[PDB]
């Protein structure tokens, strides 16, 4: 705190703060989180817990944590701005297909270090994805993260894989691929894939977007614990429509990150052997 | 049961 | 990514190895103390209905912060209830209030005390709450195993709880150690089979090298029904774990 200088309010966890360090001169994050009647959170004890061993560049990385008893600073480096406001920015003309590919093979490539790892980062949106000014992108906001060397039980809504929605027991790495996904078709088209307004009005967009499941192409739909008999038996859309500005490859590789069944979907480690990342760059945006 | 204050002495 | 993911905890179980004997180091508790305290933990996770990851959890961070602290007598159920907290807090989906661990401490400490030890805890183990356990690796063996016989897991899962009521001689083997040792143990306790090929693949830990581990568990199981903490037996004695704790130990192990 004391070698601190707060420049400007960046969100409002707790509160989080643009800061200069007085000693070294680097622009850092200084998100505070308030410490009073259950002591330190339980999303912070996890954010720090597991941002402290995840050392990759397509990361956030916390830097220093200045703990006190009454207050707990988090120190992250500092990005200009996340996925989300970049994408609003970027609505009137669309994100450049290179700077796409070469966004989604970082997130993947960090998301993969991350399932390396016994992190699940369950909280992948657009608005967790920070950008520098060199063509960057980084997971953040691990707070909703959780260690999986044990399974992880089932406890925003966009971006929720099928199985949570469909009364999952436990979590899974193919959730971050979900998330993922629906990121990369919401750069590719500049909207919302599923934007549900609640939990079976999502299910229906995805069910809508994707075709019902069968069980067939997801073993287990009909013995779960929110499936109901009368859902509509609807057929899976084109994937030309989804997403008309991507090519084959970008297609196949969406399709195979949106995949119902989580043991069938794609991981971040065989998504960065795909071939629509055999052409990826680094521009800026 | 479980609530107990232990006399480690 | 689950090669990756044991190579992984393989790296990080040495980082987050307690001190060897850091009893002797201690002026004021012993060896029996930490076991009463282990066993009260249990009482406490079986209580809240707390995972048994949280417990090993706890009893891991108990391990390290005295590792790098001296505690009293009168302070050890405070640390104790800390560890249990913050393990809680790491793990649970919903962890008990503070309020919870303060009643169940049969109002030793009060609610700022427990929450300025849970603050020195972290303080001490540097926010290295994402420690491996025996459970972990434990469940990363039962991947590697088939026919997936509920029992032999049970019995592992007894075992590595066992292994956390002694300090001596569990602290100075990894977890990745005693949870092959309890493997194997209920692999031949229960179906008579020893150490996988797959498992000795996956983790490089041959039958041989277990084996001072192998004895250690051997010893504790045969010895449960007359060690002084009884919370793990009486926990195991349900059919949630298939009862496993009623089983007969082997007499010998064919080594």
């Amino acid at each position: 705190m004391e070698n601190f200088q707060k420049v400007e309010k960046i969100g409002e966890y707790g509160v989080v703060y643009k800061a200069r360090n007085k000693l070294t001169g680097e622009v850092v994050a200084l998100k505070k989180i308030r410490l009073d009647t259950e002591g330190v959170p339980s999303t912070a004890i996890r954010e720090i817990s597991l941002l402290k061993e995840l050392n990759h560049p397509n990361i956030v990385k916390l830097l220093d944590v200045i703990h006190t008893e009454n207050k707990l600073y988090l120190v992250f480096e500092f990005l200009h701005q996340d996925l989300k406001k970049f994408m609003d920015a970027s609505a009137l003309t669309g994100i450049p297909l290179p700077l796409i590919k070469s966004y989604l093979f970082q997130l993947l490539q960090g998301l993969a270090f991350c399932h390396s790892h016994r992190v699940l980062h369950r909280d992948l949106k657009p608005q967790n994805l920070l950008i520098n000014t060199e063509g960057a992108i980084k997971l953040a906001d691990f707070g909703l993260a959780r260690a999986f060397g044990v399974p992880v039980r089932t406890y925003t809504l966009w971006y929720r894989a099928p199985e949570i929605l469909l009364g999952c027991k436990y979590y899974s790495t193919a959730v971050d691929i979900w998330s993922l996904g629906c990121i990369f078709a919401e750069m590719v088209t500049r909207r919302a894939l599923f934007p549900g307004d609640s939990e079976i009005d999502q299910l229906f967009r995805i069910f809508r977007t994707l075709g019902t499941p069968d069980e067939v192409v997801w073993p287990g739909v009909t013995s779960m614990p929110d499936y109901k008999p009368s859902f509509p038996k609807w057929a899976r859309q084109d994937f030309s429509k989804v997403v008309p500005p991507l090519d084959e490859d970008g297609r196949s590789l969406l399709s195979q990150m949106l995949h119902y069944d989580p043991n069938k979907r794609i991981s971040a480690k065989a998504a960065l052997a795909h071939p629509f990342f055999q052409d990826v760059t680094k521009p800026v945006p | 049961n479980a609530r107990r204050s232990i006399n480690f002495g | 990514y689950h090669e990756d993911i044991h190579t992984y905890l393989r790296e990080m179980e040495v980082k987050c190895k307690p001190k060897v004997g850091y009893m002797k180091k201690q002026p004021d508790i012993t060896n029996s103390m930490r076991a009463i305290l282990v066993d009260w933990l249990v009482e406490v996770g079986e209580e809240y209905k707390l995972q048994n990851e949280t417990l090993h959890l706890a009893v891991n961070y108990i391990d390290r912060f005295l590792s790098s602290m001296s505690v009293l007598r009168g302070k050890l159920q405070l640390v104790g209830t800390a560890a249990m907290l913050l393990a809680s807090k790491f793990e649970e989906i919903y962890p008990p209030e503070v309020a919870e661990f303060v009643y169940i401490t049969d109002d030793t400490y009060t609610k700022k005390q427990v929450l300025r030890m849970e603050h020195l805890v972290l303080k001490v183990l540097t926010f290295d709450l994402a420690a491996p356990t025996v459970n972990q690796f434990l469940t990363q063996y039962f991947l590697h195993q088939q026919p997936a016989n509920c029992k032999v897991e049970s019995l592992a899962m007894f075992l590595g709880e066992l292994s956390l009521i002694d300090a001596d001689p569990y602290l100075k083997y990894l977890p990745s150690v005693i949870a092959g040792a309890a493997f194997h143990l209920a692999l031949y306790t229960v179906t008579g089979q020893s150490w996988p090929e797959s498992l000795i693949r996956k983790t490089g830990y041959t039958l041989e090298s277990l084996k001072p581990c192998l004895m250690d568990l051997h010893q504790t199981y045969l010895k449960a029904p007359q060690h002084a903490q009884q919370s793990i037996r009486e926990k195991y004695k349900n059919s949630k774990y298939h009862g496993v704790s009623l089983l007969n130990p082997p007499e010998t192990l064919n080594l």
